[PDB]
């Protein structure tokens, strides 16, 4: 059932998740075809506290490299109300599937990392961590305008308690989590959206992943078999014993050369790559900075570089509420 | 290569 017909028809699949589905269809109305996104949450407290943390985030942001929500289909009562379905622009594809089958010249990657910072200065600015980067996360249209969707994980940042012991389990994706994940934190500072931009930065230059861990410890292993062993002043950070004495019990490695894993590499881009792929999380590049680095020069307009207006400063019956309540705006 | 966005 793909229920958005009062000017919602022809629809076509375009992906899922554990608790939804995206499709696109034509708008009747505006006669230009949108994305829909049929979200049924209802029945698990987590797919419930994701839409909502989402749809409150989205509705507030006003950004070119951010998705925004053009309207929002449910029933006009809670009792009624089963799925959900948030209208966005359409976007023909998204950096995952682009990078499957596409080389992108230097031309491509500069301006599709200028675009990836420019939204996340934006949301950075608001106080808020997207927390889930990665390239199927960033939608692409044919005209290469790249806007960041996906929210779900997002929170407001909270530095004063992002510390947490060694082996702390985590919801993010993967490959794109910064080392620090693993060690002794909670991914609750703006640092962990960097690392996750230097992974994708590196995955546009070769087209594979850089950091492919299988499972939880193999990713640490992954990165700092590229970093090499973290200096001594990187591990004066890591004060918790167990982090602290895993890295220590570790044979030594030295680094390996940007320029030897991305030798067609812009060397500007890997001057960026390396510090964005900073070890020590307070050492690692701020977006502003990345900005404002030497290969993105061409576009680069601190004036043309928003910001948020504002910071953004449960049972799954009571987040069905307020989602009801969050969405009443698109009531006729 | 200069691409025209
Ligand atoms: C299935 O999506 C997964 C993910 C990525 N994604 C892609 C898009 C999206 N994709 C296109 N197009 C497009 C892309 C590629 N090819 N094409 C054609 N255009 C517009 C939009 C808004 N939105 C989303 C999105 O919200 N999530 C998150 C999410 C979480 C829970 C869920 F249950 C859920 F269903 C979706």
């Amino acid at each position: 059932v793909f229920d958005v017909g009062p000017r919602y028809t022809n629809l076509s699949y375009i992906g899922e998740g554990a608790y939804g589905m995206v499709c696109s269809a034509y708008d009747n109305l505006n006669k230009v075809r949108v994305a829909i996104k049929k979200i049924s949450p209802f029945e698990h407290q987590t797919y419930c506290q994701r839409t909502l943390r989402e749809i409150k985030i989205l509705l507030r942001f006003r950004h070119e490299n951010i998705i925004g929500i053009n309207d929002i289909i449910r029933a006009p009562t809670i009792e009624q109300m089963k799925d959900v379905y948030i209208v966005q622009d359409l976007m023909e594809t998204d950096l995952y599937k682009l990078l499957k089958t596409q080389h992108l010249s230097n031309d491509h990657i500069c301006y599709f990392l200028y675009q990836i910072l420019r939204g996340l200065k934006y949301i950075h600015s608001a106080n808020v961590l997207h927390r889930d980067l990665k390239p199927s996360n960033l939608l692409l249209n044919t005209t290469c305008d790249l806007k960041i969707c996906d929210f779900g994980l997002a929170r407001v940042a909270d530095p004063d308690h992002d510390h947490t012991g060694f082996l702390t389990e985590y919801v993010a994706t993967r490959w794109y989590r910064a080392p620090e994940i693993m060690l002794n934190s909670k991914g609750y500072t703006k640092s962990i959206d960097i690392w996750s931009v230097g992974c994708i930065l590196a995955e546009m230059l070769s087209n594979r992943p850089i950091f492919p861990g299988k499972h939880y410890l193999d990713q640490l292993n992954h990165i700092l078999g590229i970093l090499g062993s973290p200096s001594q002043e990187d591990l004066n950070c890591i004060i918790n014993l167990k982090a602290r004495n895993y890295l220590l019990s570790l044979p030594h490695k030295n680094k390996v050369p940007w320029n030897r894993l991305f030798p067609n590499a812009d060397s500007k881009a890997l001057d960026l790559l390396d510090k964005m792929l900073t070890f020590n999380p307070h050492k690692r590049i701020e977006v502003e900075q990345a900005l404002a680095h030497p290969y993105l020069e061409q576009y680069y307009d601190p004036s043309d570089e928003p910001i948020a207006e504002a910071p953004f400063k449960l049972p799954k019956e009571k987040l069905k509420e307020l989602i009801f309540e969050e969405t009443a705006r698109f009531q006729p | 290569a200069a691409l025209a966005f």
